[PDB]
């Protein structure tokens, strides 16, 4: 059966550099077109880079050219991808696949075997407590907090130290370019009760001890 | 007033590279970092001295030399390189210290059902010299009997095209490749960096 | 945007069928057989499913199907089945690789929903922070596939956009957020902020401005 076996990622300062590896088997290697293509978290493929069988030509997307190198080893059935002065922008899952080239042209089943894919994270992101800000409420209303710049997850967070659940929506955490987490979360609670009942968001970050109490009123 | 690079570089056909095409520029101002962002290239190796250094010096004539072979090619139109292309259609000089640059041209040069009109020299006596250019199409001999300029077995027409098609793969795909040669004389140097 | 565009979203219920388009150019789908989709579920490579428009590898199950027009080729799936459910990418690669930007395919176990979105101009505490994050929450929707757009004013908003992957809540509908970065005198400077929720082809709205 053909494999592509996928090895190198990791996590790594921005301006830094990374080296991926690609080991087939099962094909004769010297005959295949082999390529590299990446996802980012949520996101579509996008193709990064060619190499011939030869290892002769080498094409590069705009976004990486000039800083990742492709090359191959054929007596080894290795495929590279040397990654430097990496941004934050890099950070995916990258794969390799094959593309075997018979009579000089494209064979019809390209792209047919991918590797497994590694994640390269590009990041300088350190232990972080959030900043909580409250979120107004303008027969229900809508009042929450929101909780920002932390790192790593998770952190939970209470209403009315946990007295109040019904209505409670906390949103799973957005992932900023920075590395640094941000979510919020809201409760929905009759309009009749603000003013004459007071509401509290507690934060707890346990990877920081950061413990916020904070409440929401309205403006 | 700028030199001309355009008329090579975003020349609408190129020509084959055993028929391999020379622009001299003069009497201008040649901005060499510019040209390196001029578009994206897949090569661009600069033997001897560098780019922004080369904005920096003067020359009698710049050559501008170009010409469509295979991505897989590439790599002969260096120094010191051998195969069918640096033997027998073009060859740089060991002590080559000018600029080679190339890039991809699938969406120019190919055609559905192949693009004859581009050719190399396949067969050929000798080796040729550094920039010499061979435009003869005599039939070539490759055993004992003679020829006469039919051919035949063992009689062959030198040169052979190369076919390219859109769906190739890329080590197969027409590339564009032109090669920058400095001349310094003794006379006025008049290509100059601003 | 993609080299080649699909719709963003397509759904089926179980036992019905279901095409997912991809539009290209006469110079790749128009002019090439070379016309390839991958199926992906999460956190797995792509495998391929369809190649030279309407031949499928052994192994993939005939529901399987692949064909063109002009062009745009046509991925379609009859009697859907739960495994189905999964992000499909189109290809083109006639010389060039060309991509979809992907289709996630629901197989339906529920109605459709549209979302409920909330809303929340920057809190002054965080403006006298000399930061400005205005909140766009988006709740109880399905299938899970949603775009949002931003207004400044009457304008769309490019930079500053951070929006969250749907994630399944414990209802089986899904939940979003959007969450748009100013400086605090980009918020001051314009009427109002807008945030569009588009799901199945529909839009919610809702704006904030400076009180
Ligand atoms: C090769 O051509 C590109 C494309 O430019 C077209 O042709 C030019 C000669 C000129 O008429 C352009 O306006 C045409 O659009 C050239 O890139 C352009 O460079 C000029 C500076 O001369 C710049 O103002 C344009 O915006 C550029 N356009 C693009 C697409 O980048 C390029 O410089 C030409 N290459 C060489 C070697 O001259």
């Amino acid at each position: 059966e053909v494999q592509l076996a996928e090895s190198g990622g990791g996590l790594v300062k921005p301006g830094g550099s990374l080296r991926l590896s690609c080991v087939a088997s099962g094909f004769t290697f010297s005959s295949n077109e082999m390529h590299w293509v990446r996802q980012a978290p949520g996101k579509g493929l996008e193709w990064v880079s060619v190499i011939s069988e030869s290892g002769f030509t080498t094409e590069y997307a705009d976004s990486v050219k000039g800083r990742f190198t492709i090359s191959r080893d054929n007596a080894k059935n290795s495929l590279f991808l040397q990654m430097n002065s990496l941004r934050a922008e890099d950070t995916a899952v990258y794969y390799c696949t094959r593309v075997s080239i018979f009579g000089q042209f494209i064979v019809a089943t390209y792209f047919d075997y991918w590797g497994q894919g590694v994640l390269v994270t590009v990041s300088s992101a350190s232990t972080k407590g959030p900043s909580v800000f409250p979120l107004a409420p303008s027969g229900t209303a809508a009042l929450g907090c929101l909780v920002k710049d932390y790192f790593p997850e998770p952190v939970t967070v209470s209403w009315n130290s946990g007295a109040l659940t019904s209505g409670v929506h906390t949103f799973p955490a957005v992932l900023q370019s920075s590395g640094l987490y941000s979510l919020s979360s809201v409760v929905t609670v009759p309009s009749s009760s603000l003013g004459t009942q007071t509401y509290i968001c507690n934060v707890n970050h346990k990877p920081s001890n950061t413990k916020v109490d904070k409440r929401v009123e309205p403006k | 007033n700028l030199c001309p690079f355009g008329e090579v570089f975003n020349a609408t056909r190129f020509a084959s590279v055993y028929a391999w095409n020379r622009k001299r520029i003069s009497n201008c101002v040649a901005d060499y970092s510019v040209l390196y962002n001029s578009a994206s290239f897949s090569t661009f190796k600069c033997y001897g001295v560098s780019p922004t250094k080369l904005n920096d010096l003067c020359f009698t004539n710049v050559y501008a030399d170009s010409f469509v072979i295979r991505g897989d090619e590439v790599r002969q139109i260096a120094p010191g390189q051998t195969g069918k292309i640096a033997d027998y259609n073009y060859k740089l000089p060991d002590d080559f210290t000018g600029c080679v640059i190339a890039w991809n041209s699938n969406n120019l040069d190919s055609k559905v059902g192949g693009n004859y009109n581009y050719l190399y020299r396949l067969f050929r006596k000798s080796n040729l010299k550094p920039f010499e250019r061979d435009i003869s199409t005599e039939i070539y001999q490759a055993g004992s009997t003679p020829c006469n300029g039919v051919e035949g077995f063992n009689c062959y027409f030198p040169l052979q095209s190369y076919g390219f098609q859109p769906t190739n793969g890329v080590g197969y795909q027409p590339y564009r490749v032109v090669v920058l040669s400095f001349e310094l004389l003794h006379a006025p140097a008049t290509v100059c960096g601003p | 945007q993609a080299a080649l565009t699909q719709p963003r979203s397509v759904s089926g219920s179980p036992g019905q069928s279901v095409t997912i388009s991809c539009t290209g150019t006469s110079s790749d789908i128009g002019g090439y057989n070379y016309v390839s989709w991958y199926q992906q579920h999460p956190g797995t490579a792509p495998k391929l499913m369809i190649y030279a428009v309407s031949e499928r590898p052994s192994g993939v199950s005939d529901r399987f199907s692949g064909s063109k027009s002009g062009n745009t080729a046509s991925l379609t799936i009859s009697g859907l089945q739960a495994e189905d459910e999964a992000d499909y990418y189109c290809c083109s690669y006639a010389g060039t690789v060309l991509f979809g930007g992907g289709t996630r395919l629901t197989v339906l176990g529920q109605p459709k929903a549209a979302p409920s979105v909330t809303l929340f101009p920057p809190s002054s505490e965080e403006l006298q922070a000399n930061k400005a994050t205005l909140v766009c929450l988006i709740s109880d929707f399905y299938p899970g596939a949603v775009t949002v757009a931003w207004k400044a004013d009457s304008s769309p908003v490019k930079a500053g956009v951070e929006t969250t992957t749907p994630s399944k809540q414990s209802n089986n509908k899904y939940a979003a957020s959007s969450y748009l970065s100013l400086t605090p005198e980009q918020w001051k400077s314009h009427r109002s902020y807008s945030c569009q929720v588009t799901h199945e082809g529909s839009t919610v709205e809702k704006t904030v401005a400076p009180t």
